[PDB]
């Protein structure tokens, strides 16, 4: 039999994947891995020298580390293994540029501040001044002050991560703009997507800010809006020299950085007590539409997987691991949806069994399709770790399996009907088999929502309906508990992917992180963890310029 | 190159139409609708 | 980086580990060496300078500009070895053979640096 | 290898842990044959971009003077709309100090519709060559659209009487030059000086 | 002869070196951008990431419930293993993933206790000695106020706050806190017990240096606009090793301003160039200390350190007196008025002193708060102007403000902070408010001003940002010679 996760199999383990025995305790423990020796020759310098022999890492306290063999880590569709402490994210600079990426970006619309201008402040706004304030906000975002040189500025080399872009849905305006600026549609989207998304956005412009890393790490995520808007501000007064009263310039200044906000996340109530653009407030949608495959692939698996990608590396690893938990992190779940091709395996068996049985978008969201694709998935993902004992060593954690099987179910049903909320009821009964089958699920808390999905899926009521694209990790039942929420999106993706959708929940998210300019490259998150996991990821934020060199 | 024709500047791609040339201290140069000498070595013809 | 000087000189010790801390500091190559050993010769006019850099030829030219930088400007004969660990030894007068000895000797020393 | 004597400037620095160099100042290098022209004495232009080219030029064996712009900073009165924020000008007398040297090599910033302006008013006055060291991309013809003239892009109606002889782009205020754009400007120098 | 393309010289006085107040270093003004300066940065770092544990309760439920003896040995093999756990290391739950040493070379958990018996066999390695670091009649003090209690000081990694927000710290605490008990007893990796540690661990004894902003504010916990002006006082280490009043509240008065000012209103709550030259006119020249000692002088001459009981009239005529002798010097001297060119600059500088001064004759904060608006009131009419427009909104409103006792309008000055309503928007005021805070008591010789927990946290003495001398420190983070944790460089490539 021929499966996607075999070769990853042959490469991680040395016995047969098919052989159900093998020997421990003859490995030499952590020195096997030279992550954990390369960690223990650290400490020992950090120790001696700036602790002044405070001990930091004793890997002799505790539980034997290495007992059994440390596998290594494969990332789905990407020919490069990397160990597992190396996609832990604070030891990933991929993963945290993935975050700090989405936590940097505003997105302001330029159509009333232009309306405002004309008419009321009587100034004419032309593709010139239209660059001349491009060329302002360029300068003035990151630290700088438009001739004054009696203010204190931000050092440029501390912020060359730091874009002012624009885009429009109006050609004519699109080509009249400068390029060295403008993210443009046409060319970044295949044809039928470019006019999708160009209807969808209308003839309006909207400018793109991205403030510099930094300002986000020393900050918090609330800070980013009000340093965009602060910076529109001041650039359009500069740019644009107007007689009118001060009255008329706070007019002007609602219209510009105060009406037509577009920002990542929301800001999160009682116990989660955060600001905007932080991980727990971004909606499944916005993730689905923040990840860019639909634009260079045609196939909706690889579409949903990647969004799978995405969402695990900030949902359960950053946002749950670190934001709500903190200590070693939630890495073991979140690696298990995107390491090996056992998640793509399942879903691709999903597509076929779907497209053999109802057709690519063939049914109508009724119970029995759900019930029927979700089962079949189930099982037959069930039965693959059951025939492979080395499979089921990889994802030796219960969570971690029924995260994998459950979205498989989930991408199935979605594709299948095209109903994100019919995916989520796919992947709850998924849940409950998989309990019934295996007499096991997750940890002591994980199946909380999976007990009350099935109820919350197509419910009415005020606290438990909403569209899947509209739900997030501040949704009552998703709040805790890790294990979901990546994949969540990942159905919300493929709701769309299954009708070939331009967007998911917002086009204007998806245009703007079409951009370029961006560090971390949302085409394809997985190549760009595998290039961080390797050392070899150039992120943004680092004070080298501010801090001696000894 | 001649009077009439399109030509776009290589290092920013500004697109104009030759209106005359008017050599000058034995130097060719290329006059363009927005009244700005160019030099033929950075210009080039497009249709 | 880690510097250090080996010279029997107690003012230029300390002057010129300030001097190669400032051209690390003013190329922005602290984070990109792991090492940076200087031994200073100057009864017989000659300094060797020792990089071992973390794990392009951009990174190359930096490194030769640091070299110019911290090198005293009387010593223009200068010749370098790059094998992953790049010395150089700068005199006025024509390269001797034990200098390059110890160009060596300091290149190995700077391998096994852990 | 020549012996190489500068007048130092006839009036100290800016207090006591500041710069060495003042505002509207001119450190003639004996034998005139480069100005750097300093927009201000502070460190986003002093000793961090313009000292260097200096040693530079001093150590391709060319003679340097330094002088530093009473008012370096802002855009000209001419520039449409009038200038904001502050002033950009230059002085007879420091038009004079500097077009007795063989060539200028002047520092500007980011901004290109301050710098396009800026060294049209520089050019008015200065008949020498010049070299136009900046951080941003900016192309040898965005100074003939507004009338400066300049060696590749001619502008029909000229408006200055200096040429704008070179640009180089990727020096960046207060931060240490690299030995490659050394080296550029060095070459251009010595390339269209002699 | 008039010619319109010679300009005008501008900023003369901008391109001049800004001494630091207390020192001897001369630094730029833009190296005092929060953003430039790796010293505030690490200030703010090391405030962030700072949780303190009450280790009491859990070792009540280890005795009563699991039926564990605990000694001062499994003390210090708790010590050891959190030391190992906290950073993010493994003890349980074979086959996990490690973070590499070399980010997390500033995580320390640190332990203190005012029981000097238990104290004395403990290894001094984790170890923050009360009796070593402060003076005697101090350490009685404080010893005294925190009881025959222990806690744990937890500093997690600067990275981890850099990458998420302020109230990561928090869990991040909890979560290694109960592992390292639950390895270190030999405990079941999960039963009752373990939530009673993590409920104790996780709001019970737990002290966070800032409370949580939720609403319209909309922001969690450890954020520079939860910390009150009391536990900024108490943050500031020089109490404990200088005796003059006045540098120990102008101390406090720079860290304000650079927390505050700078970090908080030009950054969580503006952006761009933020409030640089408004905050280091409290820290740069000697303009603050001068007008301070000479209320301090004034005080004691006409008072005394704390010889009069706060009224309305000793407020008045304290307050009036350096609200007119520091006009006073702004007129007299020119090169003062160039330096604060800014009313807001002046009027936040006047007004601190009079506070300061106020504080010092009386003990009382609210009475320091009344003298500053005082202050500015009478700078009003001294000048014709205070400062920019929507700067004087806290000051029109403060007078009525500083003895309200109504629900949203009072609280006395150590529980004020920047959630306050009246300080919740404008800059130029709060720094000023901790340092009056702070002077309150530098009056009254006291060994803290609202909690023995946090000033005793703060003087360990490996924390990467030395709360001693602040200015000292901002001034070698503007030289480029400090250095500051929270950097990735083993994890990145070579550049
Ligand atoms: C002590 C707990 C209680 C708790 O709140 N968390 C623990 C331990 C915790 C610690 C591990 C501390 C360390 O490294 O020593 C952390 C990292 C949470 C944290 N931030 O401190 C964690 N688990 Ni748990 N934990 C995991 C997992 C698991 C799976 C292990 C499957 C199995 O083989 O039995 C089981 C749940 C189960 O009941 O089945 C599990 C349990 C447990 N997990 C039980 C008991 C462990 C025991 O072996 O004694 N983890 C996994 O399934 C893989 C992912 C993994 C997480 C780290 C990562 O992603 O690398 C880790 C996540
Ligand atoms: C230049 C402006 C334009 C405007 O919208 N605000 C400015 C500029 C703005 C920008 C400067 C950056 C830039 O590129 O513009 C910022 C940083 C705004 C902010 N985000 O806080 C600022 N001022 Ni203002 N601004 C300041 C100050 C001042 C003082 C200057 C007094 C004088 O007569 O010279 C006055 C306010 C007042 O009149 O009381 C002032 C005015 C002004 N300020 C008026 C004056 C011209 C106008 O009518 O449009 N600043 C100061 O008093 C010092 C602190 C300083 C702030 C930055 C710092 O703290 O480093 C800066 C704070
Ligand atoms: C968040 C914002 O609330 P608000 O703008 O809705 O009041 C609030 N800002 C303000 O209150 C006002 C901001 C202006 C910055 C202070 C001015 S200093 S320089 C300008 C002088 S003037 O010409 O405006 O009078 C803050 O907390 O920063
Ligand atoms: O096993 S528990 O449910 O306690 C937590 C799993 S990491």
């Amino acid at each position: 039999e021929k499966r996607l996760f075999l070769k990853a199999l042959k490469e991680k383990f040395e016995e047969d994947p098919k052989e159900k025995y093998t020997k421990f305790y003859t490995f030499g423990g952590w020195e096997q891995s030279a992550r954990k020796r390369e960690f223990v020759e650290a400490n020992e310098k950090i120790v001696s020298e700036k602790r002044q022999g405070i001990p930091l890492y004793n890997p002799d306290i505790g539980v034997p580390l290495g007992q059994r063999k440390l596998m290594p880590y494969k990332l789905s569709n990407t020919d490069d293994y990397c160990e597992g402490d190396d996609l832990h994210f604070l030891n990933n600079a991929a993963i945290q540029q993935l975050w700090d990426d989405i936590r940097r970006t505003v997105i302001v619309g330029m159509d009333t501040a232009h309306s405002v201008l004309e008419k009321r402040l009587g100034v004419e706004v032309t593709p010139e001044t239209i660059n001349e304030y491009m060329h302002t906000i360029n300068h003035s975002l990151p630290g700088g002050a438009v001739v004054q040189e009696h203010m204190v500025e931000v050092h440029p080399s501390l912020a060359w991560d730091c874009y002012a872009r624009i885009f429009t849905g109006d050609d004519e305006l699109a080509d009249e703009l400068d390029s060295r600026f403008l993210i443009d549609i046409n060319k970044l989207f295949p044809e039928e997507q470019a006019e999708t998304l160009k209807a969808a956005i209308g003839k309006k412009t909207y400018q793109v800010s991205r403030v510099p890393s930094l300002v986000g790490r020393v900050c918090d995520g609330g800070t980013i809006s009000r340093w965009s808007a602060m910076q529109i501000g001041m650039s359009f007064i500069t740019a644009y020299k107007l007689c009118a009263g001060e009255a008329a310039t706070a007019d002007f200044s609602y219209a510009s950085k105060h009406a037509d906000v577009i920002q990542m996340g929301n800001a999160l109530p009682g116990r989660r007590a955060r600001g905007p653009n932080e991980p727990g407030g971004i909606r499944f949608g916005i993730l689905s539409d923040v990840v860019q495959t639909t634009r260079v692939s045609e196939d909706p698996v690889e579409q949903s997987l990647e969004v799978v990608a995405t969402g695990a590396a900030l949902y359960d690893q950053i946002w749950l691991g670190a934001y709500m938990s903190g200590g070693i992190g939630f890495t073991q779940y979140a690696t298990a949806s995107y390491t090996d091709d056992i998640l793509d395996d399942f879903s691709y068996y999903a597509l076929d069994y779907v497209e053999k049985k109802y057709g690519r978008m063939g049914t109508k969201a009724t119970m029995d399709v759900v019930e029927d694709v979700a089962g079949e998935v189930t099982l037959y993902a069930l039965e693959q770790y059951d025939d492979y004992p080395a499979l089921l060593e990889d994802h030796f954690g219960g969570s971690q399996r029924a995260a994998v099987a459950a979205a498989a179910s989930g991408i199935g049903v979605c594709m299948a009907t095209g109903n994100s909320n019919a995916g989520v009821n796919g992947w709850y009964l998924s849940q409950i088999l998989h309990k019934e089958y295996h007499s096991r699920l997750g940890f002591y808390g994980y199946d909380l929502q999976d007990q009350c999905g099935a109820s919350n899926s197509l419910a009415i009521r005020n606290d438990e309906a909403a569209p899947l694209e509209l739900r997030g990790p501040n949704y009552p039942n998703y709040a805790m508990n890790v294990g979901h929420q990546g994949e969540y999106a990942g159905i919300a993706q493929a709701a769309h992917s299954a009708r070939g959708d331009a967007f998911a929940l917002n086009p204007l998210v998806k245009v703007a992180f079409a951009d370029p300019m961006l560090v971390f490259d949302f085409s394809k998150p997985r190549k760009e963890i595998a290039r961080g996991a390797l050392r070899e990821f150039e992120a943004a934020g680092e004070r080298d310029v501010i801090l001696p060199a000894k | 190159i001649e009077i009439g024709s399109y030509v776009r500047y290589i290092n920013t791609g500004t697109h104009g139409t030759v209106k005359a040339i008017e050599p000058k201290n034995d130097e060719e140069w290329v006059l363009l609708e927005n009244d700005i000498y160019y030099r033929p070595e950075l210009l080039e013809l497009v249709e | 980086a880690y510097i250090d000087v080996e010279c029997n000189d107690e003012a230029g010790k300390a002057i010129y580990e300030r001097i190669i801390q400032t051209s690390l500091e003013d190329l922005v190559l602290g984070k990109s060496i792991i090492k940076a050993k200087m031994i200073c010769k100057q009864d017989v006019p000659y300094f060797i300078i020792g990089i071992l850099p973390k794990s392009k030829e951009d990174f190359i030219d930096r490194v030769l500009d640091f070299m110019n930088r911290v090198f005293p400007e009387g010593m223009r004969i200068r010749k370098t070895i790059r094998d992953k660990t790049i010395v150089m030894v700068a005199s006025e007068k024509p390269i001797e053979e034990e200098w390059m000895n110890e160009a060596v000797k300091l290149q190995e020393e700077l391998k096994i640096f852990k | 290898r020549k012996e190489q004597i500068v007048d130092c400037r006839a009036v100290m620095g800016l207090g006591e842990g500041g710069g060495l160099a003042q505002r509207g100042t001119f450190a003639e290098g004996l034998r005139n044959d480069v100005v750097v022209v300093a927009m201000s004495p502070g460190r986003r232009h002093i000793t961090k971009p313009v000292c260097e080219i200096t040693y530079g030029i001093r150590e391709a064996g060319i003679q340097t003077s330094v002088l530093v712009l009473d008012a370096g900073g802002g855009i000209p009165s001419d520039a449409p709309q009038g200038s904001l924020g502050s002033t950009f000008g230059l002085k007879p007398e420091e038009a004079k100090q500097v077009n007795r040297h063989k060539l200028c090599v002047i520092h500007f910033g980011n901004v290109k519709s301050h710098i396009i302006y800026k060294a049209r008013l520089f050019l008015k006055y200065v008949d020498i060559p010049t070299i136009i060291v900046c951080q941003t991309p900016v192309d040898m013809e965005d100074f003939a659209a507004i009338g400066i003239k300049t060696k590749n892009v001619m502008p029909l109606e000229s408006k200055t009487e200096g040429k704008i002889v070179e640009i180089i782009t990727g020096v960046i205020r207060g931060e240490s030059a690299p030995q490659k754009k050394i080296d550029e400007i060095i070459e251009s120098i010595k390339k269209h000086l002699g």
